[PDB]
RNA sequence: GUGGAAGUCUGUUAGAGUUGGUGUCCUACAAUACCCUCUCGUGAUCUAUGUGUAGGGGUGAAAGGCCCAUCGAGUCCGGCA
RNA sequence: GUCGGGUGAGAACCCCGACGGCCUAAUGGAUAAGGGUUCCUCAGCACUGCUGAUCAGCUGAGGGUUAGCCGGUCCUAAGUCAUACCGCAACUCGACUAUGACGAAAUGGGAAACGGGUUAAUAUUCCCGUGCCACUAUGCAGUGAAAGUUGACGCCCUGGGGUCGAUCACGCUGGGCAUCGCCCAGUCGAACCGUCCAACUCCGUGGAAGCCGUAAUGGCAGGAAGCGGACGAACGGCGGCAUAGGGAAACGUGAUUCAACCUGGGGCCCAUGAAAAGACGAGCAUAGUGUCCGUACCGAGAACCGACACAGGUGUCCAUGGCGGCGAAAGCCAAGGCCUGUCGGGAGCAACCAACGUUAGGGAAUUCGGCAAGUUAGUCCCGUACCUUCGGAAGAAGGGAUGCCUGCUCCGGAACGGAGCAGGUCGCAGUGACUCGGAAGCUCGGACUGUCUAGUAACAACAUAGGUGACCGCAAAUCCGCAAGGACUCGUACGGUCACUGAAUCCUGCCCAGUGCAGGUAUCUGAACACCUCGUACAAGAGGACGAAGGACCUGUCAACGGCGGGGGUCUUAAGGUAGCGUAGUACCUUGCCGCAUCAGUAGCGGCUUGCAUGAAUGGAUUAACCAGAGCUUCACUGUCCCAACGUUGGGCCCGGUGAACUGUACAUUCCAGUGCGGAGUCUGGAGACACCCAGGGGGAAGCGAAGACCCUAUGGAGCUUUACUGCAGGCUGUCGCUGAGGACUCUCACUCCGGGAGGAGGACACCGAUAGCCGGGCA
RNA sequence: CGAGUGGCUUGCUACCUCGAUGUCGGUUCCCUCCAUCCUGCCCGUGCAGAAGCGGGCAAGGGUGAGGUUGUUCGCCUAUUA
RNA sequence: ACGACCGUAUAGUACGAGAGGAACUACGGUUGGUGGCCACUGGUGUACCGGUUGUUCGAGAGAGCACGUGCCGGGUAGCCA
């Protein structure tokens, strides 16, 4: 046949590609020698358009000027603080160390030093739990028992936007608008409405799939579609 | 709207134009790349041997 | 409220867009000051159009039942 | 009363589309045209130019649609008598 | 188009005049692309031109495009290339990363030009006048100088400022008309230099506890109004420009509404609305310099694309000319353009045809079906059902009004704005043309706006929000690449990938036996390397031991593929159809039976319903709104019909000119019968038949058109499928190499990742190379 | 039970055409057949009459409008010689 | 180039217990078909005459355009049913 569209997708063209030359900033953790003396004032509150979140605009003491991955109650004229003697209020970066256990926390770094990896989408946080000498344990967004190097750095408070996700689309139109600036190809063709040389689901004279949905782990790019790997399916049990 | 003779109308697009190299009038001005002596890709002049019969 | 969806949409839809466009659209009390003069800019952005205080808050409520927890701890 | 929202309504505004007449045409004005009728017309809108994606590959709100009158695998030449 | 006339050997169509018309977002003006000399002049008619030609976009020869201040040029956009690096057997191939360059002529950004005159043809380019910018040099000023501002920005609503235009009042100049006193045109004057400043913001004063303010929101003791001040707009006003220019002349003044242009206020976003060069910041004189490229013409029913002088296609600006009216609508008319959507002459002009008007009585009887046509119609007042998601339904339905003339009232600053009143009065008719819905009900489907088969399908199909399941903590899941590498991703579970269902509302039963996915697994099975035995002076080889994923086996899972019967008062094979719906877009029997409705109803609707073969996200039921979707009924309407007629325009017919094509074995005036490979103008027998020509509607030539699409056949082809055959990618897993120190473990030095670095994490694993076993229509 | 006629149905066959003889139903317009539905002339009767039933000659003329259905067919309504 | 039907007189008669109920013949009309014709009725009648809306020719008068009559009203001849 001819290759499915998650095929068409990893190509990069123009139609999967994320407007990058939208985006306003890659929102990363400072990098500092040592000492904590890093601090600024927030200037402004921005959209992020590769967000749908709010992200603050600061002017640091040593005069970079720089957006960062606003938590939830963060204003203009405020002052944050990045480093290891950093106050421990929101809006504030530090090492998972410093941090006291039971604070929610966001943007959090995997390998010490990454700039943030886990809890930066709208509304969400993580959860740090346990300390150590070694180890620093915390829960991510979707409930997992992260345990990262004590080092890594993460800023206080949940990320701003929450409740982004509680008001219905309502319209294809407002779907339209948001999926414009995204790297998603929209809106989404069901495969059994297709031809089966387009897609293993395409053909029949009625819509329903061939085989069962569940595919193999093992099975390859333009095979595997439906329900991939699934441990289970449906609500029951 | 037909595929045709409507669809023929807009063609006020410039592509294929005289080529600096071969003189051919096979500059793809948009491509920058001569369809015909191979002007812009190749140093080397575009030939290749279907463009006669094998045993010739 | 989502009176302008005429009859199309249905109840929950337009009902869920009234209740949370209504919350939205209430006089919010002010960080800064105290006042309530806090309206939205934008998606999760806030300003007093009394002291100008422009901050960020939920997408659409000034103050989200996670934002609040932050400040316990 | 004010306000003036809306994939909101009427609308041959511009513009876009193409339901019926199975009308006219059917060695055509035209290798997809003409007329009347009809649909949309602030939005997932329409459009010019520039630019990207290439042939078992693109592109596809999916009709096997479209990729220069060429598509259930374009076109040219070669394999080839 | 017509009548005159001009030129000419020749004139319906070349030119002048008159009369008559056509085009009004275009048939007018300016342009982009594209064309490429088509532009102008002269000379021509062999070619081209749907006829003719003295004409021409044709033929021939000449001529024609003038720039510091219009474009290009410069900048950067999506993105492109070149070099370097790396990959590759290799390259004219390939992703990344560096650097450089490229990338905008209407329509992104951007130093500067206006007015008049001139030519057969150019013109912000030449000429006259006036102005402006940049750089450089000289001189004076100045040491400030880079922080900042600008360039520079979304969608919706809206105020204020305000020019052109249009209109009104009055005056002046010129014209028109001739029962009046009306009507038309003009009444000009730039860039630039100077000056004015409303809005916004802010400062001083002031001191509001209820005031201030708006079209609206709104503002205030954190200091409202008022008062004074700073900053500060137009392509705008004002003065110069200008006893410049232009006009035969006068060479006006006020007003309203105000495109442009200027400046504010509000609202929206699961949407956030370029960048860079440059400019400002940062004075003035005088002088010099400002090169290079484009510049004609068309820009379309003859200059472009479509083989054509093609009824097609083709972007931008003029959206403010008048009446009209809600209007950038109709209809009519200016300015401007045109009679070239380029063959004519003749016949009351027949038949027949295309568009169309009107038809008495009847009124859908026509037909698959009201197809086609018609009805209705603008505006105001009254009034408006079922149902409903309370939004809607709804312009429901139904009823009344509507002109002109006289004189008025109200709203408003006013309009040449709007709303009314009284009286008079004309017609068959007052939205008098034009413009301008027919209405109501039942059922089916899809919720809705939206999408689609360019060229027979616009739909119930696709999409959608909504619902649901699945995978993944990011050195991820998914996907692309042979590799170097890459998309998702300036992203991080409120994410994004992969699928199913398809708004809302009420719901969504039972089944894990098979198949699929996933987890587990004592035991069984399970490859290669290494190891052990036999074998061979070695080797091939035979066997053994160990045993990964995988399988067996066990468990979980159906909003996973799917299943929900037969029999009797269990059996196959797990369960045995629950709510619902039901003769269905699913019901064979079938026009099922009953009822409604009609004179009569295989239709439609309701009820029943044992359902050949309904049924729950293969989603079931249901549903307001919506619909060029399928079916039915009613009112209204009508040439659809009874049943046809007359008329209008273009053809048709005759004449001048131009001038194809399809088709053609031959013969051919046929007809009735027969015969024949059973469907004969041509054979046989008879009949009929004087030749030629005009018009006609198409009976025959199994008419013309197409080596039949249907069917079969060929050890034909292709696309597609799968538990067909065979293989190939890919994934998982063991082993070997990289690979190191002390059946489970520690370490660090390779190697990988994180970190700017220091250093941190991991670590002999992972990556990569090689091999083996499993899965493997993803592909051949 | 027996003997036939027709060539409207259906079946059978594979003669004719696959370098194509355009489908069903309908419509329009022309000719025909008789195995006669009506009309004319007759015979019989379980022929009083009236109305019928059966048969014979006979193809001159006529044999119409509608409701469901694409239907042919058929069912149904009112008219009708 | 004519086919067929209804009605009246026959006749409430023949026949018949009654109920019911004919015919020959002569008449009048209807229907279908056919040929022709236009005094009459009716249609058309972009001949013509009038009314009137919009706009343009200054008003008036008188006109053009509004699809080949702007629309409305009446309509001669002819052609027609
Ligand atoms: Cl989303
Ligand atoms: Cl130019
Ligand atoms: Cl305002
Ligand atoms: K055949
Ligand atoms: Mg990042
Ligand atoms: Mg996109
Ligand atoms: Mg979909
Ligand atoms: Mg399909
Ligand atoms: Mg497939
Ligand atoms: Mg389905
Ligand atoms: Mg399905
Ligand atoms: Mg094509
Ligand atoms: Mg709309
Ligand atoms: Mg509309
Ligand atoms: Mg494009
Ligand atoms: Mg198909
Ligand atoms: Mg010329
Ligand atoms: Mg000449
Ligand atoms: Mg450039
Ligand atoms: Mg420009
Ligand atoms: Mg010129
Ligand atoms: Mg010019
Ligand atoms: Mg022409
Ligand atoms: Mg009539
Ligand atoms: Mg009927
Ligand atoms: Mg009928
Ligand atoms: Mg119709
Ligand atoms: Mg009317
Ligand atoms: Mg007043
Ligand atoms: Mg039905
Ligand atoms: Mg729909
Ligand atoms: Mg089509
Ligand atoms: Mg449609
Ligand atoms: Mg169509
Ligand atoms: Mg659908
Ligand atoms: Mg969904
Ligand atoms: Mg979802
Ligand atoms: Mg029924
Ligand atoms: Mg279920
Ligand atoms: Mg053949
Ligand atoms: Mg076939
Ligand atoms: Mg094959
Ligand atoms: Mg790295
Ligand atoms: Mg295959
Ligand atoms: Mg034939
Ligand atoms: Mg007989
Ligand atoms: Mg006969
Ligand atoms: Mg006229
Ligand atoms: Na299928
Ligand atoms: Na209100
Ligand atoms: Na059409
Ligand atoms: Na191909
Ligand atoms: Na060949
Ligand atoms: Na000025
Ligand atoms: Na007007
Ligand atoms: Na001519
Ligand atoms: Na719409
Ligand atoms: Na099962
Ligand atoms: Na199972
Ligand atoms: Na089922
Ligand atoms: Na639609
Ligand atoms: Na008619
Ligand atoms: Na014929
Ligand atoms: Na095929
Ligand atoms: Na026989
Ligand atoms: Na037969
Ligand atoms: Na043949
Ligand atoms: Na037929
Ligand atoms: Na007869
Ligand atoms: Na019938």
């Amino acid at each position: 046949g001819r290759r499915i569209q998650g095929q068409r997708r990893g190509r990069g063209t123009s139609t999967f590609r994320a407007p990058s030359h939208r985006y306003k900033a890659d929102l990363e953790h400072r990098k500092v020698e040592d000492g904590d003396v890093i601090a600024g004032t927030v200037v402004d509150i921005e959209h992020d358009p590769a967000r749908s979140a709010p992200v603050a605009a600061v002017e640091f003491e040593d005069g970079d000027r720089r957006l960062i991955l606003a938590p939830e109650g963060v204003g203009v004229g405020d002052e944050l603080q990045v480093g290891v003697s950093a106050e421990i209020a929101p809006g504030n970066t530090l090492p998972l160390a410093e941090i006291p256990e039971g604070v929610p926390v966001c943007n959090v770094e995997s390998s010490p030093g990454d700039g943030g990896k886990f809890a930066r989408a709208s509304g969400v946080n993580a959860q740090l739990l346990t300390h150590d000498r070694n180890v620093a344990v915390v829960k991510l967004p979707s409930g997992e028992m992260k345990r990262l190097d004590p080092q890594c750095r993460a800023t206080i408070g949940v990320v701003a936007g929450g409740g982004r996700t509680d008001k219905p689309f309502v319209k294809a139109g407002n779907k339209h608008h948001k999926m414009k600036a995204r790297g998603t190809k929209w809106p989404n063709v069901r495969g059994v409405a297709m031809n089966a040389v387009d897609h293993p689901f395409g053909g029949g004279g009625r819509q329903h799939p061939g085989k069962p949905k569940s595919i193999s782990r093992n099975a390859p790019p333009g095979r595997k579609v439906g329900d991939i790997a699934s441990k289970r399916t449906g609500r029951g049990g | 709207t037909g595929a045709g003779t409507p669809s023929q109308g807009k063609k006020n697009t410039t592509t294929h134009t005289k080529c600096r190299r071969c003189g051919e009038k096979s500059y793809h001005t948009k491509k920058k790349v001569c369809s015909s002596c191979g002007f812009g890709k190749s140093a080397k002049r575009r030939d290749y041997e279907w463009q006669s019969k094998a045993g010739e | 409220r989502s009176g302008r969806f005429g009859a199309r949409y249905g109840r929950v839809s337009r009902r869920r867009v009234a209740e949370i466009e209504s919350e939205m659209n209430e006089d919010h009390a002010c960080p800064n000051c105290g006042e309530d003069r806090v309206d939205r800019q934008g998606t999760g952005i806030w300003q007093c159009s009394y002291c100008d205080y422009k901050f960020t808050g939920g997408s659409y409520k000034p103050e989200t039942p996670g934002g609040k927890t932050v400040r316990r701890s």
